[PDB]
DNA sequence: CCCGCTGCCGATTCCGCTGGAACATT
DNA sequence: AATGTTCCAGCGGAATCGGCAGCGGG
């Protein structure tokens, strides 16, 4: 199949009659790309990579053949497509051909005018970026000098599409995450860029905002966040900017459609919400609201983010009131008031169950600040109301054993606060990391990460305390264990017979160190 | 201090009169009148550019801004500005041989000059073809102004009748040469010769539009005639009034200043003598200033609501341009 | 449609009889339909340098076409106008070039007729722009290229016809074989010399249509209708140079940059502001501030009122008139409110007051929407189009103020003679044909380059006066004005 | 106002809906042959003239729709389908390479017609929808 | 939760006009 | 210095077109 079609790929470069030439190659192309993205065999699909990739013939000479030609521009662009999925289907098995490719594309960017060309090339750079994250190519990648260009782009370049502004600061960004030993010099400036860009996108008073520009400023922000933090601690001065354009970017502002500033700026927000702090205790009321409303958006992606910034949120505010927890027992009561509010609520959303447990559970720690009593009122309220419905309701006869992982991870942030453990409701609480050790299979992936982690939260709680309820580990262990041997094996639910836990305890005692 | 501040009368003999344009026209090869044309009527800009000093340190010359010329290659090759010249685009392709050569070869005016090409008796030229940026008046030139009686005969001559002078006017050597009109007049002060330019052939554009008397889609209800006679009669901005019979001109636009300069002019000292407040509001009588009295609103909301409740359908609205300052606060 | 660049075929005839000039050394028609062709491609490629043109040959003996049919030379496959092709033609002019014409492919064989206009289809079909107008120029002076066969005819009027249906329209202009058309073709049906203006009518020109602002007229509070701005006349001027690379004559893709706050270092948009030093003192404040300093109104026409057209008196002239005409798709009905604003205006002579704003961020400016009549007759004379016509209105600097302390009258004979002098010059004004010197010799000077020929036209200048002409046509009377009152007087 | 709203070219189950339907009903008059015939397909050839030179995409569809059924509509409009096939790309080029299927019987030459329209390039196109049509 | 179309709406490219800033001349 | 020309920069119309959502089926 391949190097029939390369070879006739490249002896299109030099025929007559360009632009009839050109549409040859693109099917030569596209079948060639089809080819070898379907075939899945190491033999031949490294004998394909070693052909795309040649020298003589292949895939990037006749990118820099045919770069001074008009006419191939839409070849070049599918050439670049496939790469950014060639790249995918592979590993770090592209990282021979690397530079070569990187080359291509930063050349690509200089030479072609087409952004619905440029795009391809920034985009599969990003991805040569992303994929060797931590590797011997990286000092390869000539990442001062790429920084040097495209931040330079910036400037010596007038009104480029924004389709590829978008790009070009996302990956401004990236330059930053990863290799940030050769960006530590030049870090600052970008910041300044940043604060600039999405300064004016977002504070125009005379101009529509460019969204996908904004998008990629918040993007670039994100990565460059990591390596370059920029605290409330040494920096109150941008920290406070970032924050704000943040917020902003997420606030519930007229009905926007094409929800792609909102997502990325929440994700910048459950990424580094810990590096800004202070401002995030001056909005907690607005926050809060803002963080619940975009959880029920129900875009798919939108609200997963969303909830990912909502625990985020939780968690650095829960931090920052145990601290201090005497001057901020109002936000206590307003979180507290919240959560209850919630579970009050008769709603068929799980989720804001879930989410409305957890902080509880959190919140749990400074509680006991306030009060050192509460939380003993706590995990006998919470541990009464786990035991009425995960352990005697409806056997069978329901749905809702989606809201245990986050019961269970309430249960066991709020037992590590409280000394003397009331020592009568330790075999119920056996009981419960029983059954979902039991009810694993049950979740959809995804699904079971979060009870994994449940799980071991719950077994790191109860192994601070003394070795007598160490020993409530081993039995909870043995008849986890007692239970999944004990299952037969050779509107319609199914039966695990020991396969779908084996994840599980590969996780607990493997795999909780990244994890925990 | 009402009209004061509307119009430019706190203004007055402080402009100087403008310039004069010594010229001279020529009926065929004989003839010959010596003529000072003024410029007049003009659009006006303002006088100063926004400098760009860099931020933090408010210094022009602490930024300079260059302009290179690189190249298509792999990396961008400088090439300098001696190894540069000005092509044009002739087709599919490029034609070089910049700027010495063009030089030679350009047309050139044969020095400024105000010939009379002919005379056009009627309604040949219409205002729709006026093409200038400013208007001329040619008046005469003094010191024994046979000029003067001469174009006074000549003006006399062109408002008799309805006739009008085409005329080929150039500025200078290096201007491009110009074709307009020269209008008559009807002044008693003074007796000019107003001057317009006019297109070319390659000027003016052939664009065909569907007719609308002949339309059966848009025919208009009687109702509706009668709604709009209502309105533009309840809507006029002209009278007759002081037991004169003539009709006077109320509202003229042609008297208030352009507002630009001002309400620049307002925001310029605001932020001299507040450097920290930011932009002040447009002023309540620079709204009132380009407004109709209210006498014409008020007699116009009935005729208004008319045409509003009685015309077809005013239906399809799906249009916005939300500012970023609005969409995210 | 806007963007349908239009398409032009050409189908000469190379037989025998235009290699023979009728027993007369003045043109033989082969060199006519080449000077013709040579004329058309001169002219679109400065006034339409966007339609595609070919060029096809057929009675020829060799052939060459995407089919391969015998005697059908394609030598040009239809594409935008360039110095190559016009070259590529010129290299068949005179009898030199005839000759050169019969040693590439040699003219004489059996043409069909029915192979050359599906070549000429197929030369249609294989384009991948939105054509305009399809359209064919037979180039030929034959009657019968069926003087023995009449399947042969009936196939060519089958794939006339055939051609018809799908849009392609054939037109034949007849060299004339004995120089005069009395030659009468009976073939109406195939088709739909008018030539000397196809050798020159249009030294340059452009073409387009387009909105250029699509506001609303807003009727004070509520009562919008669309409706377009459009540009009658425009002031063309030549097109922009290129910067172009010595070495190799390529563009040199500039790149423009701030930098160097005395440090080296570029500039983002972001670090600079802007300032204004008056007096002595430097007043700053940042772009988006400059921008939005003039800001007063929403884009779109407010009517302030009505008055009748006598009273804007037509010397206050700054800025060139554009073209009010309705815009239904906007919002729906504007077309009629906007037919009986017209019918209305028109019958009491009053043009309405407007507040003019085109762009989003600009100061408001008021305008005359006069209105104007269609006018039309048998002859279809559409020359004006109905509608309104923006007159920009003067505020009150845009004026400006003369001496005016000048005040003499002549007696009332010098007008008598000067009257005799005028009506003497009288002329009809124009319909057009006033082309721009400047520009007409930048486009000669231009062929001249790039066809390199011999050297450049000179551009005959309608603009100058047959200074002459008035001198002779007024005789003994321009003397008897210079001295009959005013002697030199020494 | 049965063929006119194939005319209301916005929603397909509306005009290509009318389209097949009309195909239906014009094989039917066909076969249980009668004196209405040559009317509709007159009627219905109306519409596609109109739709074949100011939309072809729509024009295409129209046609495909109808020749689904009704072939020897196709007959008056194989030149049109011809001069259209090059300029198609996509899924349009198969139901214009459908609708000439419809009557490769009974061409003259079909070759010319074919390779003029380079159809042999056209196969090697990566489709496997298109390649069996060329291949029928 | 997926999977799949399919409206449709946003952005690009291409023009073109206007405005503002810089030029060169008497 | 007054102005006209050239040049650069910015906005919008129009066509295209791709993918972004949301909406049904599996």
């Amino acid at each position: 199949g391949v190097r029939c079609s390369l070879l006739r790929l490249q002896e299109t470069l030099s025929a007559a009659d360009r632009c009839g030439a050109a549409l040859a190659g693109h099917q030569l192309i596209r079948g060639l790309g089809q080819e070898c993205v379907l075939s899945s065999s190491p033999a031949v699909l490294a004998l394909q990579t070693s052909l795309v990739f040649s020298r003589d013939f292949g895939l990037l000479v006749f990118v820099r053949k045919s770069l001074n030609s008009i006419e191939f521009r839409e070849c070049r662009e599918e050439i670049l497509k496939f790469l950014c999925i060639f790249l995918e289907k592979m590993g770090q098995k592209i990282a021979p051909y690397s530079v070569e490719i990187k080359n291509t594309c930063t050349s690509v960017y200089t030479k072609d005018r087409a952004a619905k060309c440029k795009i391809p090339a920034l985009d599969l750079l990003i991805k040569l970026l992303q994929t060797f994250r931590s590797s011997r190519l990286m000092d390869e990648f000539k990442i001062g000098e790429l920084f040097s260009k495209f931040y330079g782009e910036l400037a010596l370049k007038k009104k480029i599409p924004d389709t590829v502004l978008e790009k070009v600061y996302e990956l401004l960004g990236l330059l930053g995450e990863v290799h940030p030993s050769e960006m530590i010099n030049n870090a600052e400036n970008l910041f300044r860029a940043f604060l600039g860009e999405l300064k004016t996108q977002m504070t125009s008073a005379v101009r529509e905002p460019k969204l996908p520009v904004l998008a990629g400023c918040l993007k670039g922000l994100s990565s460059l966040l990591c390596n370059f933090t920029k605290s409330m601690e040494e920096d109150p001065q941008t920290s406070r900017e970032i924050f704000n354009f943040v917020l902003k970017a997420i606030r519930p502002q007229i009905d926007l459609k094409r929800y792609a500033v909102p997502s990325a700026g929440l994700r910048l927000f459950a990424l580094h919400a810990s590096q800004f702090s202070t401002c995030l205790l001056d909005n907690y009321v607005s926050l809060f609201e803002v963080l619940l409303k975009w959880c029920a958006h129900t875009n798919v992606e939108l609200k997963k983010a969303a909830l990912s910034a909502l625990e985020s949120f939780l968690k650095q505010v829960s931090n920052m009131v145990a601290k201090n927890a005497e001057m901020h027992k109002n936000k206590l009561q307003y979180f507290m008031e919240q959560f209850y509010g919630i579970i009050r609520n008769v709603d068929s959303n799980n989720k804001e169950l879930s989410i409305a447990i957890r902080g509880y559970g959190l919140f749990a720690g400074p509680c006991k600040v306030i009060n050192a009593k509460d939380v003993d009122f706590m995990y006998v309220e919470l541990i009464q109301r786990c035991k009425q419905m995960f352990l005697t309701q409806t056997d069978t006869g329901d749905d809702r054993v989606y809201q245990m992982p986050s019961f269970l991870q309430s249960v066991a942030s709020v037992l590590l606060y409280l000394d003397t453990v009331p020592e009568v409701y330790t075999p119920v609480l056996e009981h419960l990391v029983v059954m979902q050790i039991d009810s694993f299979p049950q979740y959809s992936p995804k699904m079971q990460l979060v009870c994994c982690r449940a799980i071991v939260k719950v077994f790191l709680a109860l192994a601070a305390k003394g070795p007598v309820l160490r020993n409530c580990i081993s039995t909870v262990v043995h008849q986890g264990l007692i239970r999944i041997c004990s299952k037969p094996v050779v509107g319609k639910w199914k039966v695990p017979t020991y396969k779908d836990y084996v994840d599980l305890f590969r996780h607990l005692l493997s795999s909780d160190q990244m994890m925990d | 201090f009402s009209e004061s501040l509307r119009k430019l009368c706190v203004f007055k003999k402080i402009e100087r009169h403008s310039i004069h344009w010594p010229c001279r026209l020529t009926i065929g090869s004989n003839l010959s009148i010596r003529i000072a044309a003024y410029k007049s009527i003009l659009q006006e800009r303002v006088k100063k550019t926004w400098t760009v000093v860099d931020a933090k340190t408010l210094k022009k010359e602490d930024i300079q801004k260059e302009t290179v010329y690189c190249l298509n290659d792999d990396d961008e090759t400088e090439v300098l500005k001696e190894d540069i010249i000005q092509g044009f685009r002739y087709g599919s392709d490029i034609v070089p041989f910049s700027k010495v050569d063009e030089e030679q070869m350009k047309y050139k005016s044969e020095g400024k000059c105000f010939s009379v090409l002919g005379f056009c008796k009627s309604s040949q030229v219409q205002r729709r073809f006026f093409m200038g940026n400013q208007v001329l008046k040619v008046f005469a030139a003094r010191d024994d102004e046979a000029a003067a009686v001469a174009l006074s005969s000549l003006i006399h001559a062109l408002d008799d009748l309805d006739m009008v002078a085409i005329v080929r006017y150039a500025y200078d050597k290096r201007a491009n040469p110009q074709v307009g009109v020269a209008f008559p007049h009807i002044k008693h002060n003074y007796e000019c010769l107003v001057y317009v330019q006019l297109p070319f052939m390659e000027d003016l554009r052939q664009y065909m539009f569907s007719s609308l008397k002949n339309s059966k889609k848009y025919a208009p209800t009687e109702a509706q005639l009668n709604a709009v006679d209502a309105l533009i009669d309840s809507m006029s901005l002209a009278k007759k009034d002081e037991k004169t019979d003539t009709l006077e001109d109320l509202f003229p636009t042609t008297k208030i200043p352009n507002p630009r300069f001002q309400r620049l002019f307002q925001c310029l000292l605001h932020r001299a003598l507040h450097p920290r407040e930011p932009l002040p509001p447009i002023q309540q009588h620079i709204w009132n200033m380009l407004n109709p009295p209210a006498e014409v609103t008020t007699k116009s909301q009935i005729p208004l609501s008319k045409i509003k409740t009685l015309f077809p359908l005013i239906e399809a609205k799906k249009k916005d341009q939300v500012t970023a300052q609005e969409i995210f606060q | 449609k806007y963007s349908g660049r239009d398409s032009l075929i050409f189908l000469v005839d190379a037989s025998k009889a235009m290699f023979e000039s009728q027993s007369e050394d003045e043109l033989t028609p082969f060199d006519m339909s080449i000077q013709c062709i040579q004329s058309v491609y001169i002219s679109k490629i400065i006034s339409s340098d966007r339609d595609l043109l070919a060029v096809v040959f057929y009675g020829t003996e060799k052939d060459k076409n995407s089919v391969n049919f015998k005697n059908i030379y394609v030598l040009q496959e239809l594409d935008n106008p360039g110095a190559k092709r016009i070259l590529e033609l010129d290299q068949f002019k005179g009898q030199q070039g005839q000759k050169r014409f019969q040693d590439m492919m040699g003219h004489g064989s059996d043409y069909s007729l029915s192979e050359v206009l599906w070549v000429c289809a197929n030369l249609f079909s294989d384009v991948q722009f939105k054509m305009s107008h399809k359209r064919i120029m037979l180039f030929t002076n034959e009657d019968n290229p069926h003087g023995n066969d009449s399947a042969k005819a009936s196939r060519a009027r089958t794939k006339a016809g055939d051609l018809r249906d799908t849009g392609i329209f054939l037109d034949l202009m007849h060299l004339k074989k004995p120089g005069g058309f009395d030659i009468s073709l009976f073939y109406r049906d195939i088709i739909s010399s008018k030539l000397e203006d196809l050798l020159r009518k249009v030294r340059a020109k452009e073409t387009r249509k387009r909105a250029l602002s699509r506001l609303k007229l807003k009727l004070n509070k509520d009562i919008v209708i669309s409706v377009g701005i459009y540009n009658l006349v425009q002031k063309a001027l030549k097109p922009p140079p290129i910067k172009l690379y010595r070495e190799t004559n390529e563009p040199v893709k500039t790149k423009t940059r701030t930098f160097n706050t005395s440090t080296g270092g570029l500039l983002l948009p972001s670090d600079t502001k802007r300032s204004q030093i008056y007096g002595s003192r430097q007043i700053i404040l940042e772009k988006e501030e400059t921008e939005e300093l003039k800001r007063f109104d929403d884009p779109g026409l407010m009517l302030m009122g009505f008055k009748p057209l006598v009273l804007l008196k037509k010397h206050h002239y700054l800025r060139p008139s554009l073209f009010v005409y309705p815009e239904e798709s906007l919002v729906i009905g504007s077309s009629t409110l906007f037919s009986a604003l017209l019918i209305k205006c028109l019958e009491k002579e009053v043009a309405a007051l407007c507040r003019y704003t085109p762009r989003r961020n600009i100061p408001p400016y008021f305008v005359a929407l006069v209105p104007q009549e269609e006018e039309l007759d048998d002859q279809k004379i559409q020359v004006t189009p109905p509608g309104f016509q923006l007159v920009f209105l003067p505020f009150a600097d845009d004026k400006r103020k003369m001496p005016f302390t000048e005040k003499i009258m002549a007696t009332p004979e010098q007008v008598g003679k000067m009257k005799a002098i005028v009506e003497k010059l009288r002329f009809t004004y124009r319909s057009d044909s006033f082309e721009n010197p400047v520009l007409q010799q930048h486009f000669r000077n231009l062929e001249a380059l790039a066809l390199d020929l011999m050297e450049p036209e000179q551009a005959v200048d309608l603009t100058l006066p047959k200074v002459e002409a008035m001198n002779k046509r007024l005789g003994s009377l321009v003397d008897e004005f210079k001295e009959l009152v005013y002697p030199p007087d020494y | 106002a049965l063929v006119n709203n194939m005319s209301f070219v916005r929603y397909k189950e509306v005009y290509a809906a009318a389209a097949e339907v009309l195909g239906l009903i014009l094989r039917y008059v066909m076969e249980r042959k009668n004196i209405l015939e040559e009317s509709l397909c007159e009627l219905v050839a109306k519409q596609l003239k109109q739709h074949q030179n100011t939309m072809e995409d729509k024009f295409i569809v129209c046609l495909n729709k109808v020749t689904k059924s009704f072939p020897p509509l196709a007959d008056r409009f194989m030149n049109a389908v011809f001069f259209l096939l090059p300029k198609f790309h996509g899924v349009l080029k198969t139901l214009c390479l459908e609708v000439v299927l419809c009557r490769v019987e009974g061409m003259t030459e079909l070759y010319f017609q074919l390779k003029s329209k380079d159809f042999v390039q056209v196969m090697r196109h990566r489709d496997d929808e298109r390649q069996k049509v060329c291949l029928d």
